[PDB]
Formats: structure tokens, sequence, C-alpha cells
């Protein structure tokens, strides 16, 4: 199972 | 023993020829069982492995949503940092992800990872501690400062103890016939003689899994220096893997030598000639 | 950093002329990830070749293998061609039964 992005983990 | 399940993203810029071009593969152990390309005429994410097939019409549906949303986001890197590093407008560039989790005989967690790489070269990965980051560059520091402020560690840390451990383990039940199975090496020897003078000796070991392995060459019982050509352990395409390891050898003197293979499939080390 | 692409040609079981087996392209090593690889009978393009994903490693550099079905044969040779922004040249390795 793939890890789902969100808002707080999805920074650059 | 132990068992790990791992994830590779890669986002690749092509200017001038379309949009970042995004891949993923999935893997238990030295086993893929899943990959998504976004070049696929309709991009899904797709079984590569018998015990997912099982998986439900929600499963793909999550797992290829995630897959398109990692696509835009990973493209948002590249764009992002390409500003940090004030980078020409020229050629291709590249943004790797790899993350996963390790768990022990007992079927805990020893260790997880989520590491990101710019243009082949570590750029920021999350510590061990699961808590901390590690900016290897300038750039890298701004990216772990957002990172910092938005409580990204902690979300990751949530997945890698708690979802993705529990993914691993039912895997590695559903495909235990398998994942749970390791086969032995076939092993054997070649002749062929360089000249009048001198031949080279291979010593092949095929279909074996994992890929872990050890081969090697003695004369009379002692090591061989020097030395035996190796080729770096390749895939067969049927799921097991391949390796030789080769000596040049004084043509009559054969019998000095032997070959020697360690192997986990193998109840214990064996020793073959010519 | 650009790296250069390693190249394996070898089939997925011992060689028997006459008998079908499949031919295999193993290309690792190299970065950026773009990358263009064709495999040769006798010299010409074989038309249905299976490519897997494109993975990569410890060290950040990608891998991916290219195979397709073949009879090998006493006369027929085999190759796998490989053009890489990291090289002016395409890079061409033959098989070798013996390897």
């Amino acid at each position: 199972g793939s890890q789902k992005l969100t808002t707080g983990n999805c920074n650059w | 023993g132990s068992h790990s399940m791992r994830y590779f993203y890669t986002a690749v810029s092509r200017p001038g020829r379309g949009e970042p071009r995004f891949i993923a593969v999935g893997y238990v152990d030295d086993t893929q069982f899943v990959r998504f390309d976004s070049d696929a005429a309709s991009p899904r994410m797709e079984p590569r492995a018998p015990w997912v097939e099982q998986e439900g019409p929600e499963y793909w549906e999550r797992e290829t949503r995630n897959m398109k949303e990692a696509t835009q986001n990973f493209r948002v890197g590249l764009n992002t940092l390409h500003g940090y590093y004030n980078q020409s407008e020229a050629g291709s560039h590249t943004l790797q992800r790899m993350y996963g989790c390790d768990v022990g005989p007992d079927g805990r967690l020893l260790r997880g990872y989520r590491q990101d790489a710019y243009d082949g070269a570590d750029y920021i990965a999350l510590n061990e501690d699961l808590r901390s980051w590690t900016a290897a560059d300038a750039a890298a520091q701004i990216t772990r400062r957002k990172r910092e402020e938005a409580g990204e560690a902690e979300q990751c840390r949530n997945y890698l103890e708690g979802t993705c451990v529990e993914w691993l383990l039912r895997y590695l039940e559903n495909g235990n016939e398998t994942l749970q199975r390791a086969d032995a090496p076939k092993t054997h020897v070649t002749h062929h003689p360089i000249s009048d003078h001198e031949v080279t000796l291979r010593c092949w070991a095929l279909g074996f899994y994992p890929e872990e392995i050890s081969l090697s060459w003695q004369r009379d019982g002692e090591d061989v220096t020097q030395d035996t050509e190796f080729v770096e352990t390749r895939p067969a395409g049927d799921r097991t893997f391949q390796k030789w390891a080769a000596v040049v050898v004084p043509s009559g003197e054969e019998q000095r030598y032997t070959c020697h293979v360690q192997h986990e499939g193998l109840a214990e080390p064996v020793t073959l000639r010519w | 950093i650009q790296k250069t692409p390693q190249i394996q040609v070898y089939s997925r079981h011992p060689p028997e002329n006459g008998k079908p087996n499949i031919l295999n392209c193993y290309v690792t090593q190299f970065h950026p990830p773009h990358i263009e690889i064709q495999m040769l009978k006798n010299g010409k393009k074989i038309p249905k070749v299976e490519m897997s994903d494109m993975s990569f490693s410890k060290d950040w550099s990608f891998y991916i293998l290219a195979h397709t079905e073949f009879t090998p044969t006493e006369t027929d040779t085999y190759a796998c061609r490989v053009k890489h922004d990291s090289m002016a040249e395409p890079k061409t390795v033959y098989w070798d039964r013996d390897m």
C-alpha cells in the first residue's frame, strides 16, 4: 500500500 | 527471516517535449508487485505479482489515485527546486523518492526510510528517528524548513510505523508460498580454451532467489589471486537471478581449481569442479 | 552529472540451438533515466520487445530490463543497442553464448 499524500506531507 | 516493502518514485522533466513523466514501482523483498507509468495510454497502478491481484477494486482505485497525485506533486517539486538552484531552461532534470519499512523476524518495525534525490544526488532524507530531516545543501534546507513548519515528518512516521507495516505483513501473508520461499541456485562449470596453454573456467549459478549470493574460486583449497572475473547479478526475467565467475588457468591444471557457492537456499555451501 | 549505462546480454535459460528461449538485455548504472533500447537479430530491429519498468538502486542510478522471445542458431547473431545522452555514439553489445 502506497503512502497517501496530503497538504502536510507534500512540501518542496 | 527479515522482510522489506519499498516504493520507488521517479519524475523526469523533458523540456519542450511534454510535461515531466512519472514512474513508480513497488517491491516486497526482491519481488516487484506493483507499477505505474504516466505515459501509459490509461495510467493505472498495475499488478506485477499474483498475490496482489486478489486486492479489491477499492484498492486499485486508491493506488492509482495516489500515483496520479504523485505525478502532480513531483512536477511541482521539479519546478520549485529548479528555481532554488537557478538552473538553465536547457535540459532534463530528475526527482526521485524511495521509501518503505523493514520488519524483523518477529514482525516488528526495524526502521523506516523516506529519501529524496535531485538529479541523482541526495537531496533530503527523513532521519532514522523519523522526526528530523537531513538537508544535503542550501536548497534542501529551504525544503527542510517548509516540512518542519508543516509537520510533514509526523505524517510520514504515521504511515511508516502503521500503514506501511500492516500492508507489508498482509502481502507476506497473501503471497507466502513464494515470498517466504528461497530457491536454490543450479550450478555448473564451463570450459573455454583460450589457447594451447590457457583455458577459461566459468562457474555458473542459475535460477536462484533472492539475489544475494556468493561465488568464488580456489586453487588447491586456497583462494585464487588473481583473479575472478565476475558479472553483476542479473535477472533472468522469471523472478530468479544469474551470476558467473571465471578464472584463467594453466591448460592442464584444471583439477587444482574448485568453485565455491553460498546461498540461502542451500542447506550447505556447495563445491563444484570441472 | 551523467552516468554511462552498463549493458549485459544473455538468455533466460542455457542456449540450445533451435530451442525457443528468451533473450535479455540488462541495462544499469545510467543517468538521466531517459534512454532508447533496441534489440537486433542479425542487425535488424526486433518488432516485439518487452520493457520492464524503469527502477533504480541505492546510489540512485537507474536500471531496466529488455527482452524478447528468440530461437538461437549456429549462424544468427543477436545484439543490444542503447542510445543515451551520456554517450555520443549508440552502444552495441552482441550476445555471447558463453557469457
